[PDB]
């Protein structure tokens, strides 16, 4: 069947876009890794690199 | 985990020395047991 989407509808029958992100962790190596970073090239002083 | 290497030189294999360098970034699960060479011709088959 088809949806009768109209502007006069309320809030329960109006069009709602829904996305689902499902994460997969197979034994295969991971290729999608989230971001990271900071920024000091400190010199003449022993720091943790 | 993939692996491929290459190097190019101006000379059969000579008696000189040179080292091959890793070339891509391809981590894919394959029980690779095949190898195929692909040539080029102009007969247009």
């Amino acid at each position: 069947r088809s949806y009768g989407f109209r502007p006069t509808y309320g809030v329960g029958h109006q069009p709602y876009r829904v996305v689902v992100l499902s994460f997969e962790l197979l034994h295969a190596p991971a290729t999608v890794c989230g971001p990271k970073k900071s920024t000091n090239l400190v010199k003449n002083k022993c720091v943790n690199f | 985990y993939f692996k491929i290497y290459s190097k190019h030189t101006p000379i059969d294999l000579p008696q000189g020395f040179s080292a091959l360098e890793p070339l891509v970034d391809l981590p894919i699960g394959i029980n690779i047991t095949r190898f195929q060479t692909l040539l080029a011709l102009h007969r247009s088959y």
